Parts: structure tokens; C-alpha cells; sequence
């Protein structure tokens, strides 16, 4: 999970 | 690089192999059956053929096949002939050649597209992935220029550059967009205009064919290759497709280990993508802090980000200069709410602003997430001291006792808004004073029009059971879109503004010109945040914050793709709509053909409040 | 009544 | 005719409804508000309005508000308007009647589209019919011409018929093409040409609207319509829609029940047709009588038509009277085998063949069926004696005693081979004489592409769950199509004659020059058959055989609809299959935009061998 | 009452129909191949025998055959035979003969439930309902007491789970067959009858046909069939399942016609309350429970709650009780009791209030909240022709609303059929700050009851209930409402939940419910008792049951897995009443005899919107 | 719908 | 079921 993501 | 080596003779296999081995290619392109040995499988006596009808499974390993061979389709076989006995008998060859590398464990198999009819073709390769179980790869030989067109003028009594993608194109469509059918693109002498190389770079190209002729030759003799084409080696670097050189050695002086080394040379010679490395075209969720607490990895990969937290350490640092004049510094304390203090990277970047900018500061740290409470609590006890007070609660219910000089928060997510930030900070305004500030002053989300059919194939393959069948087309998706073809500039789609003195549903209309024919996949969506005056955050392509990596592009699927051509508009509508429990978005496509309204009321996606 |  | 009047001035609501009911109406089309009635959502005082909003609900009973009121949306609600203030209460407001109707559960709500721009309307009307449960149809009132173009040439300084179609198509299309969402057209003085009357016709109209000034008065004073409009009203009242009637009296020396008593009038002015009524755009199962076997009712419907049998009986009796010449009438037998012989109206038309054509026959009648064996052999028994000889075996395995001169079968389906006449007559080839005959000897389908948005929602009402999301567009559908617009001319596909005495699978092309704009939504398919040498049998729409109905068409649906403008050929691709054990069909466009091929390896629909 | 006859005789069919359509049956079960012709299928010369196997389907129209005919298969067909021939012939011989049923449309074919091991007839009746299309309905012949156990006691060398045994049959063969809707019971009525617990675990069963021989009737002092007074309990009980009689054998009053046994019958149908008027259509119709607080009603929803008057009759006693109690006689004409009617609805709880005040001959300044904008709309409308000033019509919701004062008495009617399934405590918690200290709330407390039921059509009905796009068992974790008459109750019922106004609204109850019969558990039917005031009650619960009075039907949570159950053994079950600031619902697990896993966790298939 | 059910 | 379909 990177960039505000799951 | 990893490369390869397109022979069309193969006289021995084992030695073959050996031999590109030895010149360094990766694996080898080769027919699975003599490409002159033309079969008939409906007229006698040439039916009965005795013997075998190609070599044997055993002349290589088992691991020989799976990992070093690239299968070639005969070039007799034309399916799409206009005469029946011929295009039979190729239905029935390339449906033998296709089980015989199904049978051999190929990795990949390469087909050709040389012409604009191939819908039988289609349906041959359709049926054979559907019958049985195989797994190889299908790598279509498209050319970046029809052959028709690099033919020289010496003929005396005898869509120029789009016509080869539209036969990708209608291959790809008639085959469903199919995960195991991608391209191989030849890239010849002439070489075609930016904008083509666009929509081909936003294209399943999983290898790229490079013909010996096309090199030039240098002063010392070696292959060399012009600027243009460079330029197009570095762009299909990016991807990292790997290269066929095809043909025979022109440079018969040197060696065919020559036109290999020199593109191991561009590869030598070509921290965000370090970071992004391993996360292209990967589609995942967008975080909802509010509805869901969050673990320690996931704040951990917040805190990566030095950029970010210097930039609010920036803005935190200049306002406090603003509100405090050098006079007044000694007996001005100024209250600071940090709201989702997270583990705390905001609270300490307020206090390094307030040493820095060297005023006095009382500071809340407000969280809700109960396990990061814990981290703030002993932050508290050991470092912070009574300076900052943890309160364990919503900045929404939560109150105050006192008012907030300068109201702190870092709930923005990749489309600005889609974590709630309008909707906290609307009910964290009201411990706040009436000349306070809020960092981030305001924030703007922006979206570009894209294309990109990996992207696309990405969002089917998110199919879930047990849900409506298309409602992944509905969802945002963050992503570090890599390959695809962006459309269009981004424009702004809302904007929110702290403290909201005067609503947060929302309504746009953006309608992108597009210059150049293509085919809408989706929106990718951006942001752009004003935290103070001038201290800004971006994620748009063109005013990216450099090295800053904590939000990747969101992207907005539609359900079905829209074919655009040059001139038109693209006319999209985009709504942020909202009730007391929840908020979500809705977009539909209404230039240049209508599309469905997607998620409406949050059937697919919603924020939770 | 019905007439053209 | 069922008839509506539409008021926007109901005084009293209960003496409204007597006074619309004396006259003959059978609903009322009324406002739920006051259409004047503003009402203000955002800003005080206005907001803060006291007193009931509407009427009550107890003015009319629970089955009068949902049997007899079709409401309206008040006129000033302008969801789409450009200020943002007006469109915010126009949203609040269309949702506060919308739901005020859903509490009254009126069966109708009538909406307008006025202009080209109707995107938040849609949204609305969308998430309004995604939130509860509720069942009103959604009657969205849409001219045959654009108000813009119907105003008088009064001005001193200051798609022209396929305009407010294309108002109606993109709020279809940004509604998801909804079950609940249709046409209620008003049809004006300027009638438009007859190829957009088509496309209105294709389109879900549930109601009409006819204005009182659109009537022209005759020489005793009443309304009348000129001819063209009559004959648009009888093209309405094949569809069997409402016809709602606005407007004051304008022939005010009669009454209003003149307006509806002319209606009634041009309704009473107004075999196939009545078998066909309840079976209207019903979408059905091809029937496979090889792998399944058909119930007595099933037979009982083939053995009604009494025109196909009087065609074999005929084809026969010709067939009889060549191959025996009147010299050798008593002296030569013919043999005939009745193949899938049924419960025996081939075996009865060969008898009466026979004995009209004064000829001696033995005749055999084949039949897989054993529970037809059963009333085959209590006929036998009972009435046919030693002529017939009934057999219950499958004719591709029986192995016959002697060879035929005739062979009669009924295998053919409405696409004349999706039944396996082909590889069933193939089969039994083997016990024909050299100069045998076949009847039928020769079967041609014929494919249109047709458009219509009911069969499509049919199609899509077909999701079924256990089973792929879009198996259902890859099924051909045995329906009495009815509310379509055909596109183009049919054309033929597929050619069998028997006996073969040469592969059953099949590649055709067809291109259809679609003269006019559409919206191609599925494919017609059609068949001939020459039985003997001028009797044949068929359902094409120019040659059908009158009276015939044991064939329905056959649609092939397509996955997405394809826009498809004028003078744009539809370019389809069709290929009929097979393998040791099983048949189907593939299909897909390929001009002017491509489609993926539906039903590839028959993973949705195959028939048995 | 719908009758039909039994003959193993048809020497021609169209005069045996009318003969037996004559005297009065409206169906005939009847054998379409001869009983006795037996077919051959693997061995020669037999097999290859000629003709026609059985009589022709031209002999009857099809709507004929579609309505009036009930086949038979044929006695010798036996598919669980020992001997391997006998078993291989019975097998081809039932598809030939259940294949020409459906080739004929017979609505209906009988089988014979007359062993222990019917495992191969299960088999190729399971194999024949997934094969082609067809309709049919297939009655499994099964007698209420085993062949064996009807014999006389004259066999000198061997005299005579006794009554238990033909009810493991039918349930061994339909769990065989994964509870097939097109699977029911013809049961066979015998001369001896069982005990009342075994004839309740048939009577929960999908019984679709009742087989009457002539041989079980009596005899009157003038000469004509009669049934004992056990038999005519049965009968009793069997028509209020809506069953069809098939009468089989032969006439054993041969001075009068066969008609004598059919009139019987008739006689009994002939002498068999509003409630069960009310629910007529409605039975074992599953329907969701309704949620008020986060779904607007319909106008038609309020209009079958107003057509309810001992509900509010109810209410307006005791409104009555409670403003006497509140108000001395000598203090009647100066106090005025601040009511607040709470979900006002579209009027008959305030016109209940307005006439208790009436005939109380007191004064009250009443509040009528509702958060239903369009029922605002009948409220106000309400308050300008009648009510006047004496009611301030509220459109807020009383958990946000501020009141101008504070009340003497709250009433509310948010009961559900499981008295909190629609957030009466939740609503009336944020209701009670505009409560005086000493103000009352209407009702005063209610409790819900829970009772273990056995139903396979109820079962069959939570399955059919699949819907595509959702978890494919998320069907059996949401409570019905459901008039469940088609089924047997275990237990009595237990209470489980208990709220009291004014007062965590999380509740966990254990209830241990003692079984005295060997059934297979299906679910739990929910039921509740509410007291308003002092000694005024509306019950659902059906002990206690309040006459008349139709505003709810029973609630019924399902179980993924039936539980077979057997005598003396306890079912344990446990409730939980959950929630969060978003959600509520409720939870649910069987943990004795055989635990079951928890159904609806995390409110995934179920949540009660606040 | 009846009995408090949709 | 009538021209030819289920
Ligand atoms: N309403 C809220 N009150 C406090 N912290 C919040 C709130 N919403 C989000 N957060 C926190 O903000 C950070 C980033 O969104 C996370 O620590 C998250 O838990
Ligand atoms: N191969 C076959 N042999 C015999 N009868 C057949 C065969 N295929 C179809 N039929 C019969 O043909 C009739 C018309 O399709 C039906 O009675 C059907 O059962
Ligand atoms: N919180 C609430 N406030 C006001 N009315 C309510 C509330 N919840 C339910 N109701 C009303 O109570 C009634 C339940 O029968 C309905 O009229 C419903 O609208």
C-alpha cells in the first residue's frame, strides 16, 4: 500500500 | 535490456539456440513448424502426409521451452483469405500451430497483423484461449508504419499514419481485450509523428521489433540508430519491453553481438520512481482514514515523506510570523490544533515552525484513530510534555476549551476531498477564531482525460464475486498510472476553501479539447493544495511537488470505452454529492457519446462520515 | 362528426 | 384506446376526476404541487415557509392515487439551469415531488425534456430511482420537434429533425437505459419525415401526447387530424399506447368529449397478428428438438399451422408426381422416410400426398422421441396399418433396410439450421437413392440489423445468476419482435441443400448501407426454404408465407449498442461453428466501430448434437 | 374442498374421467403405463418387444392432461431392489415413465415412500428434476404408519422408531434430494392413528396431496361413510393447510354410490376470525420487516396500519389511564399535560390521544413530531381542517428536535414484530431530555419472545429468497416477517429482550429450549408483548395473542444448515442485540445440540439503519 | 405488504 | 412457448 492507497 | 533473436531458419534447434545464446539475446523467436512446409488438412492425397509433422517436443528441455522460446505462426497461414479452400486450411494450421506451442509451454507466440482485415484471425485465437487450459502469451507483429506505405516509389504507373493502430485496435476489440493478447510492435526507417507514438505507447506493447535495416552506419562502422529513433528506444525503455532484432546482419564486418551491444549502451545511458518502482499500473484502494483507522505500515509510509511535512512546517512557520509581530513574541501564546495528529508528524512539525519561527505556541494534538492515541500519549509523556494535549477524540464532537489560533490538518487524499476534508474541517471551524487560519488554506482537484487499455483490462480484472458485476468501473482507483495516454490537459474540478464563512456538494462540467484521435479509458484525477500564501502542495503532472510521493493519481473508470477523434470535445460532468452518513462522486461522460452515470448514490463507492 |  | 387528459389547473382534485371521468378519460395527468408554488430549500425566510405544502393524500383513496393520477413535475423546477442557486432548489424540489409521488404511489410521473441539456436531471431521476423502493414509471415528455423550431417567422431580425431524439438518447444513455424510464411524445402540427418516425417508433413510448391545437376542424365544426397524422396515430395505436390529450378546447361550440370521441373513432377505423398478441417482444429459447426432447403441447403448436403442411403436402404430391410417370402408377413404389416424424403430421401430409397424386408409397417414419414413438405407434396401429413403418432410432444411427426416394423432415428453426437439419440430413444421406429427392432441398437465413431499446432491457432482464454477467447478449432469442426499427434490408447468410453429395461450418459477411441514423441494437434473422421446386416456406418480412406462423424470428443481441450515423455501412461477421459434439453460432460487427466476437467456442449458447 | 381419485384401473381413459369427474373429483391419479405391464430394457427377446408401451397422449386433450391427471408410477418399478436386474430395469423404467409424464405436462406424479431405503429412487428422481424443462410436481405416497406395523396379529410364529419411522423415511429422501421444491408429500391417513406430536412434525411438512382409503372410514346407523373423531381431527387439521383429498380403494358402502365419501368430505369442509381473513394470501410470503426510521413509508404502508383499531384502541386506554392518574379530578380544568406524540404518522395515534383527552375530560397541548416529510404534509393538512391550535405539527426527527418544553407523557408506535427492530429504543432514548421527571412514555416496556420452529417450506422460501449480486447464504441471515402457518413449533416461546421507557441498548440473551419431540430445527419465530400503561398490553406473542388485532406478524430468523434435533435434548440459543453510532442489528447462533456458526456477524447481510 | 413487512 | 422458442 503506497500514493493514499490499500 | 533483455532481448531477443527472430530467426525464420532454424537447422538444428539445439545448435540455434546455443549460437543466440552466445550472442546474448534472452530468448529466440523461432517456427514451431517449417514455415515453407505448407499442409493441406481437407484435400487428398496431401491430407495423408506421412512422418512428422514437425520436430520433436524432446529435442530441447522442458524449462528450454517454457523460458527460451518465442513461437512464430507460419506465414503461409492466412486466415482472412478471400478464397475459402486457402483460408480452411489456415483456420485449421494455425489452430495445429497454436495447440503445438499450447503443447510445448511457450511463453509467448507471436502472430502478424499485416493487413487491415484479420477478424477471422480473431476468432481462431478467440476460440483457442477459450478451449482448454494454456497460458501463453500472445504477441501481435503490428508495425508502427503499413508496408504498403514504406514501399519505395519506383512503380511508374503507380489514415496514413493512424492504419496500423486501427488494426490493433479491431483485433483487440474483437478479441475482448484480452489479457493474453498484446503487441509487437516493428518499428521501421520512417517513423511516424508524436501523437501516434502516444496512443502506441499507451498500448499492451510487451516487445518491440527492431529490424537491422533500420540502423545506420557509424565512421568506426558499428550499428548506430538516428535521433528519432533513439528517442523512441528511450520511450519504449520506460516500458520496459523487450527488444527482437530481426533481419540479417548488414554489417557484416562486425559481429551480430554489435546492434545487441548497442542497445545495452542506451540502457546504461537512459526518487519518485524509485519509489513508484513495483507499484505501476497496480491498482489500489483510496484510503479512508475516517472510516477506517489505519495501522502503523500505512502511517509509517505517511511519514516517508520529508517534503510534505517541511512544506506544512513552512506554512506553520509563516503564519505564525503573520499573526505574531516580533514585539509581542514573549507574551503571545498561540493555540495550534493539530487535527489528526496521526503518530504525530504534524505536532512535531508545529513545534519545530514554532522554534524556527521562534513564538510561543499551546498546541492540541486531536485524533480519533485509538491506536495512534497511544503513540501520541507516550510521545506526550516522554518528549512533547505539557506543551501539547492529546485529546482522544473527533475533531467533530470534540470540544474545545479554547479557541484555535491556527487549525492544522493533513487529511487530503489524492483527489483533494475524497477523505473528508471538507466535511471535518467544517465541523472543526467552530473552536476556531474569527481571524484564524487554516493550513491548508485550500485545495484544488484536477482531472485529465486518459486512455490506456492495460489500465483498462486492470479495472476488468477487479471483477469481484459476490457484487454487481460492474461495479468496479465505479470505484476511484489509486494508481501510479504508467502506461497509459493522457488526452487532454487537467482542469479544475472543486475547490474548497478554510474556514468556510458563508454546502460541500459540488457540481463541474469540464469539456477538454483533444487534438489528436484516440480512445477515452478513463480520468485520472490530481490535486493542487494552497497550505499558506505561498507554500503549496501538488500532485499534477505539470506542478508536482518534486520527489513528494505521498499520493498517486486517482483514477475514474468508465464502463465502456469512447472512441474520440481529432477536433472533438470531451464533455464530462463531475458531482460531489453527499446525505448525513455518507459522501461519494458521480461522473458520466456526456461528449462526444453519452455514458452511463457512474456510482450513483454511492452504490459502488462511498466515504464514510 | 367523423368526416375529414 | 385508453386515453389520459392532462390538466395543470386542478382546482378541487375530486371534481376534476368526475369531470375527467364523465368524458371519458381513463387517468389525469395532474401536478402533485402547485406549479406555482415555489418553494425556496437554502434561504430564510422563505425556507422557513409554514402550513402544508401540497394537498392531502386523503382526497382521492390508495387505488385511485395508483391506478388513476399520473403526476407532473412542476414547471419551474430547472435542474439544469445555470444559476447555481436555482438549479439547487431545482434539485431539492424535483426530489420533494419525486418522493411525494413515490408516497402516493402514482403509477406514472411525467417529466419534460425541453432542451438538449438535461445531465442533472438525469442525475436526479437516477439516484431518486436508486434510493428506496418504490415502482412509479418515469414518462419523460419529449416532442417529435424542438420547440425552437415550431415557433411562427415573427421576428423581424432574427440535426434538424433528429434533434430532441437526441435530447431523448442521452437521457436514456446517462439513466442506464432504466425499465422505468420511458417516452410520453408530443406530437405537434410539423410532423417530421418517416425514417424519424422509425426511430420514434423503436424507442419505449407508453404514451402520446396530443395537443388540442394540432386538430383541425371540419365542415360540421368537430376535431379531426389531417392524413399524415392519422396515420402516425394508427402506426401509435399498433403499440398500444396511451394517448394523452393537453390543451384547452379549441372547438368550443362541442364539448371535450369530441377530441376523445374522434380518437375512439380512428380506433375502430383501425391470423399472424392474433396468434402473435401476448407474445410481443417476449424473448424465448430457441427450441433444440435433437438434444431435447418436446413436450405434446410443444407438438401441439407445430401441428397447428396449417399452411406449413399444406406446403409439404404439396412439395410432396409434386415430387410424387415427377418421379412416377402415369404409366407406371400402380406398378412403382416409392420410398419415403418421414424423419423426425413427430406425432405425425408429416407422415399424414405424405399419406394425402400420396393418394391426391395418386401414387403407391412405402413410408417409414423415423423418430428419436420414444414418447412420440408412443403416439406414432398407437397411430400406426390404429389407423396407418402396414404402409408406415415407425422407427425409434436417431436417423444418423439407424440403419435402414432399403434406401429412400424421398425423404421428408421438418428440422429446420427459425434461422433454418440451428436445429442441425444440416448434420441430421447429413446423417441420413446414406440410405437415399442416387436420384433421391429431399425435401426440403434448399434453406437459406437472412440477417437485418435492428434497433430497439425494449429488446435490449429484455436482453439485459435476462442476467441470470450462477453464470457469466453477459451470457445473455450471446444467446439467440426466439421473439415476436415488435417495438424495433429494422435498419436495412435482410440480406442472406447461410446456404444449405440437400442432398450434399460434395462441412457444415460457415464464414459470411454481410454489409448493410444503413441509409439513415440509428442506433444498432441486435440483429433479425430470418429464413427461406424451397421444400420442392416452387413450394417453399418463409418468414423473411417481404416473402413471409401468410397465415405462417410456427417461426418467430431470431434475435442475435450485441453487448454494447453501436451508434451508427448516416451513410456508415454496418459491416457483421457471422460463423456457424462446430465440433464432434456440439454446434453454435459467432457474430460480431465490424463496421463502423468493432465488437468483441459473442459467443466464442460456444461458452453461451450451443445446440446439441 | 379439492378431491381426487386414486385408480389403479383406467380400462378407458376417456370414461373413467368423466365417470370420475361425474361424482364430483376434480383430479384423477392414474397409471399411464399399465401397473402391471412390465417393460424389459437390457435383456433380449423381451426387450425388443413391439408396439406401442402405453396408451396414446391424442387421448385426452392437453389442457387435460395439464389439470385433471395425477400420474402413477407403476407398483413393480423398484429402483432400490436387491437383486442388480431388478434395480437396473426399475431405474430405466422410472426415467421412461417419469419422462412420458413430463411429455404428457401431468401437473402432478406419485411415488411410493413404502421402505426404509429409497436412496436410488432419490437418485434417478434427482437426475430427472435437473434433466430438460418440466413442471411437474412429484408427491412422494408416504404413510402415516409403516406397512408392517398395520398387520393383523395372526401370524402364529411372529408376533406383532414405531411411530416415528415413515416421517425418517420422507426426511432421508427429501435430504437426498437437497429439499426440492418440486418435491411434497401425499400422505396416507391408516385406520390407526399416530400420537399428536407426530402428526404436528407432518403437518410442518410440504404436504400437497392427503390419501383418504375407504377402508379407514366407519359406518352410520343409517349406512354412510364417517370418520372417527380422531380421523375428523385430522381432517380438521389438514384442511387448514389447504390440501387436496385423493380418496383411494374401493367402495366399502356398496348400498350407496361412491359420491357418499366425497360428500363426507364436503360436509366436514363446510364445518370447519378476522386475523385469519386478514392473512389470507399472506402465508409463508416472506416479506422484509420494515424500517421507518431510515426508509419513508408509503401512504398505502400507513393506511394498513390505521386500518388496525384494537392497536390504537389500545393506545387511546391508555392515554385515558395515564392523564386521569396525572390529573386530580379537583386540578382537571388549569392542568394542562403537555403531550408529544413521536412518529405522528399521518394522524391515528394524535386522533387516539386527541378522543383519550376527550372521554378523560381533560386538557392537553399536544406535540406531534414526524420526520416522514411527505406525512408532514397529511399532518399539516390535518392541523388546519381539524386539529387547530390544541397540536404543533413537528417535521424534525425527536432525536434532533428541541422541544419548547418539556412532556408530561411521550407516545410512540415504533414497535416492530420483534418490538426493537425498528429503533424504538434508540429513538425514544434521544426523546426523553423533553421528558418531565415524573412524565410517562407510551409504551412503558416491551419484551420480545423467541420460539424454535421447523418448517421446510419456510426453509425452501429463505433459499428461494437468493438474490444474485450479494453473499450466496446472505439469505439466511436476515429476519422475515412472515405469517409462517406452514410449520411446527419446537418450543414454547422465551422471552428475549426487554426495554423500558424511560430508561446501552446491547443486549445478550441465552435461552434454553426444552424439546419433547425428534425434529429437524429450521429457525426461530419472534414474537413480542408490549405494555403501555398500567395493565393495558398488545401481544403478538400466541399464548397471549391480542384478538384482532393484525399490525404485526410474527418475525422469523432463519438458520443457514437445519439442525436435527432429537427427544430430550435442549436447543441453546443465543441472541445479541449489537450496534454502533451508524448501525444496529442483531446476531444469532444455535450452540445446543449441534453448534451452528454466528449469523449475520458484523450486521453484514442485516443492519437496522439509525 | 402486511403485518409490519415490505 | 410459440414460434419455435421455450
Ligand atoms: N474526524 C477526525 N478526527 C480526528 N482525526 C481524524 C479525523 N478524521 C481523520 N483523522 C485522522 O487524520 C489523519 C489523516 O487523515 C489520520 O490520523 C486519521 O485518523
Ligand atoms: N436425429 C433425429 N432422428 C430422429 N428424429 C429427430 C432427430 N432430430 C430431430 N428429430 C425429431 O424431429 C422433429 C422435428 O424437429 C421432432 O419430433 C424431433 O424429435
Ligand atoms: N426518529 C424519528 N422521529 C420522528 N418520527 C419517527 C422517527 N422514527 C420513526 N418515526 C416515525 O414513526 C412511525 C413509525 O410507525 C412512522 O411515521 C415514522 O416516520
Amino acid at each position: 500500500g503506497r500514493g493514499r492507497g490499500r | 535490456v533483455s532481448s531477443g533473436r527472430d530467426l525464420n531458419c532454424v537447422p538444428e534447434i539445439a545448435d540455434t539456440l546455443g549460437a543466440v545464446a552466445k550472442q546474448g539475446f534472452d530468448f529466440l523467436c523461432m517456427p514451431v513448424f517449417h514455415p515453407r512446409f505448407k499442409r493441406e488438412f481437407i484435400q487428398e492425397p496431401a491430407k495423408n502426409r506421412p512422418g512428422p509433422q514437425t520436430r520433436s517436443d524432446l529435442l530441447l528441455s522442458g524449462r528450454d521451452w517454457n523460458t527460451l522460446i518465442v513461437g512464430k505462426l507460419s506465414p503461409w497461414i492466412r486466415p482472412d483469405s478471400k478464397v475459402e479452400k486457402i483460408r480452411r486450411n489456415s483456420e485449421a494450421a494455425m489452430l495445429q500451430e497454436l495447440n503445438f506451442g499450447a503443447y510445448l509451454g511457450l511463453p509467448a507466440f507471436l502472430l502478424p497483423l499485416n493487413q487491415e482485415d484479420n477478424t477471422n484471425l480473431a476468432r481462431v485465437l478467440t476460440n483457442h484461449i477459450h478451449t482448454g487450459h494454456h497460458s501463453s502469451m500472445f504477441w501481435m507483429r503490428v508495425p508502427l508504419v503499413a508496408p504498403e506505405d514504406l514501399r519505395d516509389d519506383i512503380i511508374e504507373n503507380a489514415s496514413g499514419e493512424e492504419k496500423t493502430w486501427m488494426w490493433w485496435h479491431n483485433f483487440r476489440t474483437l478479441c475482448d481485450y484480452s489479457k493474453r493478447i498484446a503487441v509487437a510492435l516493428e518499428i521501421g526507417a520512417d517513423l511516424p509523428s508524436n501523437h501516434v507514438i502516444d496512443r502506441w505507447l499507451g498500448e499492451p506493447i510487451k516487445a518491440a521489433i527492431l529490424p537491422t535495416s533500420i540502423f545506420l552506419t557509424n565512421k568506426k562502422g558499428f550499428p548506430v540508430l538516428s535521433k528519432m529513433h533513439q528517442r523512441l528506444i528511450f520511450r519504449l525503455l520506460k516500458l520496459e519491453v523487450q527488444f527482437i532484432i530481426t533481419g540479417t546482419n548488414h554489417h557484416s564486418e562486425k559481429e551480430f553481438c554489435s546492434y545487441l551491444q548497442y542497445l545495452e549502451y542506451l540502457s546504461q545511458n537512459r526518487a519518485y520512481e524509485l519509489f513508484a518502482k513495483g507499484y505501476e499500473d497496480y491498482l489500489q484502494s483510496p484510503l479512508q482514514p475516517l472510516m477506517d483507522n489505519l495501522e502503523s505500515q500505512t502511517y509509517e509510509v505517511f511519514e516517508k515523506d520529508p517534503i510534505k511535512y517541511s512544506q506544512y512546517q513552512q506554512a506553520i512557520y509563516k503564519c505564525l510570523l503573520d499573526r505574531v509581530p516580533e514585539e509581542e513574541k514573549d507574551t503571545n501564546v498561540q493555540v495550534l490544533m493539530v487535527l489528526g495528529a496521526g503518530r504525530g508528524p504534524l505536532v512535531n512539525a508545529s513545534l519545530r515552525a514554532a522554534k524556527q519561527a521562534d513564538r510561543r505556541i499551546k498546541l492540541y494534538a486531536v485524533e480519533k484513530n485509538p491506536n495512534a492515541v497511544v503513540t501520541l500519549e507516550n510521545w506526550q509523556f516522554e518528549e512533547w510534555g505539557s506543551q501539547v494535549t492529546v485529546v482522544s477524540s473527533d475533531m467533530r464532537e470534540w470540544v474545545a476549551p479554547e479557541k484555535a489560533d491556527i487549525i492544522v490538518s493533513e487529511l487530503l487524499g489524492s483527489f483533494a476531498d475524497n477523505e473528508l476534508s471538507p466535511e471535518c474541517l467544517d465541523g472543526a471551524q467552530h473552536f476556531l477564531k474569527d481571524d484564524g487560519v487554516s493550513i491548508p488554506g485550500e485545495y484544488t482537484s484536477f482531472l485529465a482525460p486518459i486512455s490506456s487499455s492495460k489500465l483498462y483490462n486492470e479495472v476488468r480484472a477487479c471483477r469481484e464475486k459476490d457484487r454487481d458485476p460492474e461495479a468496479q468501473f465505479e470505484m476511484p482507483y489509486v494508481v501510479r498510472l504508467h502506461n497509459f495516454h493522457q488526452l487532454s490537459a487537467p482542469q479544475p474540478c472543486f475547490t474548497f476553501s478554510h474556514p468556510n464563512r458563508d454546502d460541500n456538494n459540488r457540481y463541474c462540467t469540464l469539456e477538454f479539447p483533444v487534438e489528436v484521435n484516440t480512445v477515452l479509458h478513463g480520468f485520472a484525477g490530481y490535486f493542487e493544495t494552497v497550505l499558506y500564501q505561498d507554500i503549496t502542495l501538488s500532485i499534477r503532472p505539470e506542478t508536482h511537488s518534486p520527489g513528494m510521493f505521498s499520493w498517486f493519481p486517482i483514477l475514474f473508470p468508465i464502463k465502456q470505452p469512447i472512441t474520440v477523434r481529432e477536433g472533438q470535445t470531451i464533455c464530462v460532468r463531475f458531482w460531489r454529492c453527499s446525505n448525513s452518513k455518507k459522501v461519494w462522486y458521480e461522473w458520466a461522460v456526456t461528449a462526444p457519446v453519452c455514458s452511463a452515470i457512474h456510482n450513483p448514490t454511492g452504490r459502488s463507492y462511498t466515504i464514510g462520515l | 362528426q367523423f368526416e375529414d
